[PDB]
DNA sequence: ATCGAGAATCCCGGTGCCGAGGCCGCTCAATTGGTCGTAGACAGCTCTAGCACCGCTTAAACGCACGTACGCGCTGTCCCCCGCGTTTTAACCGCCAAGGGGATTACTCCCTAGTCTCCAGGCACGTGTCAGATATATACATCCGAT
DNA sequence: ATCGGATGTATATATCTGACACGTGCCTGGAGACTAGGGAGTAATCCCCTTGGCGGTTAAAACGCGGGGGACAGCGCGTACGTGCGTTTAAGCGGTGCTAGAGCTGTCTACGACCAATTGAGCGGCCTCGGCACCGGGATTCTCGAT
């Protein structure tokens, strides 16, 4: 008698999980080729120390973590459940990052 | 394998002895140092550089206790800088006791 | 009338519940 | 003719557990003032001792909490992030392998009776 | 400074500070402004700035009320309604029979219902002959109340737990405030459905805005006193509640504490004539009359000692009203009428269930009596002659189908008009081939027949065969609310009710009326025997069937419009059986459930019995009693007793066909549908017909012939509890002239 | 070399890895064009944050970013990141 | 709204 | 002959363009300095203050609160609604950072 | 008396015109001027802070600078 | 005149003295100031240029700080360089959100 | 007696609006925006200085250290003529 | 309305293993002890700029009526995204190779603090206009009914 | 959907008045010409630590497929706040007075750099085992589909 929980029980206790956990999510070699890629435009042929890409994954995760935060306090201000882009341009805009 | 090294230094065995004034029986992991070690600079150039500007403005050029009284009343928000300042003139007079 | 059943009571066919809504509700 | 006269250093001197030369030698090189005074780095230094035996502190009750014996950099998140005014001194640091201390908003928790 | 006032009209020719809050207080002498809270109260610019200005001494409590009162309230905190709620002396009325002045008592003392209860003048000479401050008697002109700034709010009312979810202030309490029956909700609680008896703390009702028109500005103070009327009430509903016993739960601060003990009287009396309160098997006596002597020149008849004619009679007799009652049979009780022969229990041969007791009537009144109901599990088994239980996703299947049907049915009623009505049961019949039709889906002989066992629980609940009711308006009652909560057993019998509203009233039996003129100064009522009584007013409670049948001679004659509403609802019928058996020979297979269903073998037969009642909710005795409904009603008119006996006993063999089943010692078969003064067992809409015919029926005559009864009470048809309240509603009619 | 290919440039961070982080934010339902748009704030902010690491490699004459070059890069953009120095 | 008036008092 | 009044809303945004249009102080001076002065009496007694340093709280009370309604009316505004209210205050509040 | 209710309703109104924004709710005055309160006794207590530290009596101007400077908050035309 | 030294008109002695005299490092170079004083002097040129045009859009001849105001805000880089400072008689660039904008026939 | 003084930008502020617009003049709230301005500017950059100068072990800034402060603070266009107009004044100044 | 699969989550138990903690040499930065110009507490004046006070006009703030439109709850209707089996597929991991570039230590040397004097650049200080606010009268731009 | 009061707003023209661009004087900080120790460019090397490749497994990613609930447009109904007019009312002004304290300048002095010998103290190398993982098994709890 196949019967899956609902729309709701594996985001909440997968928010239970993801929230309760330490680890770093993004993948180690695409991040990586990513920060290389990057780092290729302003100058050619550069050199990584390793802690250096955990570091920028880092930041990288607690920024985005910090940016999906408040972009749900802006569609919970909006009586929605679901963050839609322009929640994330709202957030991106008060908190300053719309340059 | 067989060369001098680098001279280096760190706060890790202060951290190390302040965990063993405050639950003396208790670990803490190699990562958690270094976390404390950088919150311990981070704290050291904020009042440092608050000292810094603040002897700036009243045309001094001498960073004393009263200074660096002044900015920790600047940085430490309320109940710890209360705290922070009876520490601090204890150690002060407790220092200049002898 | 459907009020009289105790044992079994019918259900279906029924208007739909409305519900006050007042002001002085903290 | 003698240098010795009892060595008392300086730390205990002011009865601490840190350095007040090193911190002394950091204040004198880092271009702050061209004069550094007599007993800066003992208050400096107690201020600094406060700071850290709260945090360490905090994490160590906390780390009993979550049974536990060693103090990782999780305890050091949610042990900062429990104090509002902790919190207010390290508002805008990310701390590495901390994680988020669990929030969650009221219109998420299920709607059951 | 000035002496004068600043509001306009006020009669205060000399303004004097009650708060004497600042050290500073101009008391009787100048102050740059007289701040005013009544005609006879007022405080000092000086005492007003004591706790209005950050930088004065009584400012801290201010705020710290002005925080509560936030929390708490949806008033703005005003330095006036701190005033009003904080500083105001309480004002007592001394208790001596002689004296009853009102005297201002000091201000530093709480005034507390214990201390209102036995006041006199003096408690800390002839303190009792000080001549009454003036401006006591001020209170009772009606521009008085037009001068007050802010309205009266009860201070630890009575009423306040049971209304934590409104904002005190605006069910007219203060926000710097702060084991009853389960049945007794009174009150609606905000973001409810609808149900029957309950009234909304915070607005008047219409009957309320007819009788108090001042209040349709400002309700407050009404709001506030009724809500502690009703709360007092349902508190204590052994006792009449008077006036002296509300009184004292009236905590309020000022000289509108004289006011709001004025009002509590004529609200009281409203709410016992309407039957709120002082109601029930309540009884009073001489000198114990329940409304002033002013509604007592007049006398009533009351035809028919049911339900209806004994709550009526209980009522106006209550009130102080002459009533006489007359009944045709040797009994009272009517449609109530228990079986107190049977070993250990009572059997009602009528009525005994109450449907949804919250709010109930009945429910007070076995309050009142000290009774306790057996509230009705759930369970039902659908039974299968001979044996079987039927299958529970077969039962659920059909529960589905059966409540579908009724679904569509009341889709296709929403645009037919009475002239297009078609009956219930053809309805159900049409949509139901033309489902198999339009879905190939074809149900076994077996969910075809559990079908009928729910198609037999309506014709029980109209007591009608469906080819009789009507589709458009079978269940017209529900719209409006309707009683929640438990159905129960009244496991003593609803006798016992009628026994106590009976008792000491004035009832001749054997008293049939055959006449009813009201065409002279007074009513002429004659029986069958020619035996004649007179009165102002008459109530007639008689069964629907007895009307239909026109055996009362009306002149003038009922009016047309009346007859047709008469005519155009069912006499509705049922008869029970009850069996008494040596043993409990059921238990194994039903559990303790409190009845049993019977799967009809066939349509025809399927109100034969459909239903079994476990008459002990002890499990102790062995009673069973079941209903004939329906068709089967019919097949069993020309039998005897014994032969219907004997179909119940072939019936139950068969339910319980893999066991013996021991014969029955004692039983009894109603005949209902042949009591001559009866004949039915309860209204229900026939085809054609309009829920507003409850409404016609109830209309009185010219405020001389009035009508109540089960066939009268458009919200609550059929059953005991709508009989009851029929006669209430009317005794409130009749008590008004 | 077995497949393997460019397929996506910088959208590494598959549509699973912008859920693990949204719902380690607490976010429980993820609209569809969420993920470029995530893909493009993660562009910009690695592009200000290395562009500024980059001229601390530079001015050392080094040709290797280190963790204290991201970590003062970091700091100044009042983002600061301990557990590196 | 009709449905929730109690019976005793929408009397008129 | 009566009417000649205006939407609820002309007033508004004709308002807008000149108070959007003009630059100077207009909370008035001595209930604002008997503000700053009050404020001022808690964390120390019997002070004296420059005027220029009054008009300086001036400036940063108008520049804060006008931003902070800069921000509420995009948070309200991204409600579809036209109209702040105080849970926007607080939204803009709690995404600055000033809790 | 009363130094804080004398930021008037229409002043608040008026800079709500500024930031533009057009109407303006019930409850809006009391928290307005709640976190102008909180503001203000931010600024103040760190430029009574930067002005006990020269012990001097007088609060100047470019006290407070320095300090709407240090709250990530600076304003040029008074100076530094 | 150092400045002619370089060809600038910034005082290269004074902020020269400046960065001696703010301990920053423990010595200071020769080129510096003239490096800093240059950028001061690109930076200076253009915002003053910007409330140059700026100013004559309002017609007169005295720049006001306001024109300051929009001839920072105006520019998106002079914005990022400028965006957590307040100017004093400042106010604000006229923007009005479209929604607020009364449409109609 | 008189009094001491204090130095400010003005005169120069005045001198680089006479080589843009040179027919147009200044207010004086304005020109005292215009001075707190380039103190702003000019501590951020030599903050800067002394920030980038702390890390590489080395306690002197030369030129070189203002060239790279200058490209983390000032975004894009502006730093690009910002840094080759320091370039024409380091090169302009040496070659006389 | 209330009760069972059953699946995820939490509670002990041996294992292992390795990272946390501790111990032994050991360079060097703290330490101690004198000097020394000087930054700065400290006294005293001064005068100036902040605070206090009083009367007059009035723009602005306050307060009453009023109406409509803005907020918001219910209703339906669609679809986009959540959930879960199935494939694949590329990330993770171990190890092996090569060297380019970071860190080190030394070498040499130009260069930027440091001194003393010399002078004009800017900066304090009168000064008198031409740019702008302020009426002041005057013809457009768009709003708002009423048609 | 057009037309007209009307009405707030843009357009010359004087007009005082004063804030700014400017001329006089001065004094001190910019600068100019030396020296000197040291910070740092510059070479070369050590090696190590980043990059690269290759095979083996596979957790994770991709993708197809239900399906339902969450966004959102309509829509009715209340209320609250924008608009505008009479009342007040204290803010601005504008002068007048008084002296407390910012600021200046001088006095005298206790205190931080300069060296410079002396040493244990924190740090790196190098062990060593107990706490956290970590399967591995097993009873609890909660959810979700039933009554
Ligand atoms: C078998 C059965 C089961 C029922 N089940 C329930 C139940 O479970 N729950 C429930 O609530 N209700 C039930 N009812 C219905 C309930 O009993 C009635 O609704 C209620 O009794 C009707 O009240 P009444 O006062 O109006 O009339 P009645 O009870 O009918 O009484 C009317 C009185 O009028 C008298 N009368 C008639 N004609 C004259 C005359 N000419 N002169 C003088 N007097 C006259 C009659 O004798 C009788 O005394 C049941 C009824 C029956 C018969
Ligand atoms: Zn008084
Ligand atoms: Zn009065
Ligand atoms: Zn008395």
């Amino acid at each position: 008698k196949p019967h899956r929980y609902r729309p709701g029980t594996v985001a909440l206790r997968e928010i239970r999980r993801y929230q309760k956990s330490t680890e770093l999510l993004i993948r180690k070699l695409p991040f990586q080729r990513l920060v290389r890629e990057i780092a290729q435009d302003f100058k050619t042929d550069l050199r990584f120390q390793s802690s250096a890409v955990m570091a920028l994954q880092e930041a990288s995760e607690a920024y985005l973590v910090a940016l999906f935060e408040d972009t749900n306090l802006c569609a919970i201000h909006a009586k929605r459940v679901t963050i839609m882009p322009k929640d994330i341009q709202l957030a991106r805009r008060i908190r300053g990052e719309r340059a | 394998k067989k060369r001098r090294k680098t001279r280096k230094e760190s706060y890790a065995i202060y951290v190390y002895k302040v965990l063993k004034q405050v639950h003396p029986d208790t670990g803490i992991s190699s990562k958690a140092m270094s976390i404390m070690n950088s919150f311990v600079n981070d704290v050291f150039e904020r009042i440092a550089g608050e000292a810094s500007r603040l002897a700036h403005y009243n045309k001094r050029s001498t960073i004393t206790s009263r200074e660096i009284q002044t900015a920790v009343r600047l940085l430490l928000p309320g109940e710890l800088a209360k705290h922070a300042v009876s520490e601090g003139t204890k150690a002060v007079t407790k220092y200049t006791s002898a | 009338a459907r009020t009289m059943q105790t044992a079994r009571k019918s259900t279906g066919g029924k208007a739909p519940r409305k519900q006050l809504a007042t002001k002085a509700a903290r | 003719g003698k240098t010795r006269a009892k060595a008392k250093t300086r730390s205990s001197r002011a009865g601490l557990q840190f350095p007040v030369g090193r911190v002394h030698r950091l204040l004198r090189k880092g271009n702050y003032a061209e004069r550094v005074g007599a007993g800066a780095p003992v208050y400096l230094a107690a201020v600094l001792e406060y700071l850290t035996a709260e945090i360490l502190e905090l994490a160590g009750n906390a780390a009993r909490d979550n049974k536990k014996t060693r103090i990782i950099p999780r305890h050091l998140q949610l042990a900062v992030r429990n104090d509002e005014e902790l919190n207010k001194l390290l508002g805008r640091v990310t701390i590495a392998q901390g994680g988020v201390l669990p929030n969650i908003q009221s219109v998420l928790l299920p709607k059951k009776t | 400074g000035s002496r004068k006032c600043e509001k306009a009209g006020c009669t205060a020719t000399c303004p004097v500070c009650f708060a004497s809050a600042s050290e500073r207080c101009a008391k009787n002498g100048y102050t740059s402004r007289w701040y005013h809270l009544s005609c006879g109260e007022h405080f000092c610019n000086e005492c007003f700035d004591h706790y209005y200005r950050s930088h004065k001494d009584g400012y801290d409590k201010y705020t710290t009320w002005k925080k509560i009162w936030t929390s708490n309230g949806k008033t703005e905190p005003s330095p006036k309604a701190f005033m009003a709620d904080q500083q105001l002396p309480y004002w007592v009325q001394c208790t001596k029979p002689e004296c009853r002045k009102w005297r201002q008592l000091t201000k530093e003392i709480q005034l507390t219902p214990q201390i209102a209860k036995t006041y006199r003048c003096g408690m800390k000479s002839d303190h009792c002959s000080l001549p009454e401050d003036l401006r006591v008697l001020e209170v009772s002109n009606h521009w008085w109340y037009s001068m007050l700034i802010l309205p009266p709010l009860l201070k630890d009312s009575v009423a306040a737990p049971l209304l934590s979810a409104y904002y005190p202030d605006c069910v007219g309490m203060s926000p710097s405030c702060t084991g009853m029956n389960r049945y007794f909700q009174p009150f609606y609680q905000p973001n409810e459905c609808g149900k029957a008896l309950c009234v909304r703390p915070d607005v008047m009702e219409l009957d309320e805005l007819y009788e108090f028109p001042e209040y349709s500005r400002d309700p407050t103070m009404y709001l506030a006193l009724r809500n502690l009327i009703l709360a007092l009430w349902y508190t204590n509903c052994k006792e009449a509640l008077t006036p002296q016993k509300c009184i004292p739960h009236i905590i309020v601060r000022g000289l509108v504490r004289i006011r709001c003990v004025q009002e509590v009287e004529r609200i009281l009396y409203f709410m016992t004539r309407k039957g709120l309160i002082n109601t029930g098997v309540l009884s009073v006596g001489a000198d114990q009359y329940l409304l002033p002597k002013d509604y007592h020149n007049k006398s009533v008849i009351i035809i028919g000692a049911g339900p209806a004619g004994l709550a009526a009679a209980r009522q106006l007799h209550n009130f102080g009203i002459k009533v006489t009652v007359l009944e045709a049979k040797d009994r009272i009780g009517g449609r109530v009428w228990d079986d107190k022969s049977f070993k250990g229990v009572t059997v009602g041969r009528g009525a005994q269930i109450v449907n949804g007791c919250i709010n109930n009537p009945v429910a007070l009144m076995c309050e009142q009596l000290g009774i306790s109901m057996h509230k009705f599990g759930e369970r039902c088994d659908l039974i299968q002659e001979g044996g079987r239980i039927t299958d529970p996703t077969i039962d659920k299947r059909m529960d589905f189908h059966f409540n579908a049907l009724l679904d569509v049915v009341s889709e296709w009623r929403k645009d037919k008009t009475q002239l297009q009505d078609v009956p219930l049961g053809e309805k159900i019949e049409e949509i139901y081939k033309a489902f198999i039709k339009e879905s190939g889906i074809q149900f076994s002989e077996l969910e075809g027949q559990v079908l009928q066992f729910h198609l037999s629980n309506l014709e029980y609940a109209c007591g009608s065969n469906l080819h009789q009711v009507s589709a458009r308006s079978w269940d017209h009652n529900e719209f409006f609310a309707q009683f929640a909560g438990d159905h129960t057993l009244l496991t003593p019998g609803y006798s016992v009710i009628i026994e106590k509203l009976a008792e000491g009233l004035d009832i001749q039996l054997k008293s049939p009326v055959q006449c009813i003129d009201y065409s002279g100064d007074e009513v002429q009522v004659t029986t069958t025997d020619g035996t004649g009584y007179s009165a102002q007013k008459v109530l007639v409670t008689v069964p629907l069937a007895l009307l239909q049948k026109g055996a009362i001679q009306f002149n003038p004659p009922l009016s047309e419009k009346k007859m047709k509403a008469i005519n155009s609802l069912g006499a509705g019928i049922i008869e029970k059986i009850a069996l008494q058996f040596p043993y409990r020979f059921w238990d194994s297979k039903v559990q303790g459930a409190d009845f049993f269903g019977h799967v009809p073998p066939s349509a025809s037969k399927r109100g034969l019995f459909a239903v079994f009642y476990d008459m002990d909710p002890q499990k102790k005795h062995s009673v069973l009693m079941s209903v004939i409904a329906g068709e089967a009603v019919a097949s069993v008119r020309t039998l005897d007793d014994k032969q219907v006996l004997q179909q119940c006993m072939a019936t139950l063999r068969e339910l319980f066909k893999e066991q013996e089943v021991p014969d029955p010692t004692k039983y009894f078969v109603t005949r209902w549908s042949t009591d001559p003064w009866i004949q039915m067992a309860y209204s229900f809409v026939k085809t054609g017909g309009s829920g507003e015919a409850y409404d016609i029926i109830a209309e009185d005559i010219q405020g001389t012939v009035f009508f109540a009864g089960e066939a009268t009470n458009r919200h609550f048809p059929q059953t005991v509890t709508g009989a009851y309240l029929s006669g209430v509603r009317e005794a409130s009619k009749i008590a008004a002239f | 070399r077995h497949r393997k290919v460019l397929r996506d440039n910088i959208q590494g961070i598959t549509k699973p890895a912008i859920r693990r982080l949204a719902r380690r934010g607490g976010v429980k339902r993820i609209s569809g064009l969420i993920y470029e748009e995530t893909r493009g704030v993660l562009k910009v902010f690695l592009e200000n944050v290395i562009r500024d690491a980059v001229t601390y490699t530079e001015h050392a004459k080094r040709k290797t970013v280190t963790a204290m070059d991201v970590v003062y890069a970091l700091k100044r953009q009042g983002r600061t990141l301990y557990g590196f120095g | 709204d009709p449905h929730f008036h109690h019976f005793l008092l929408s009397q008129t």
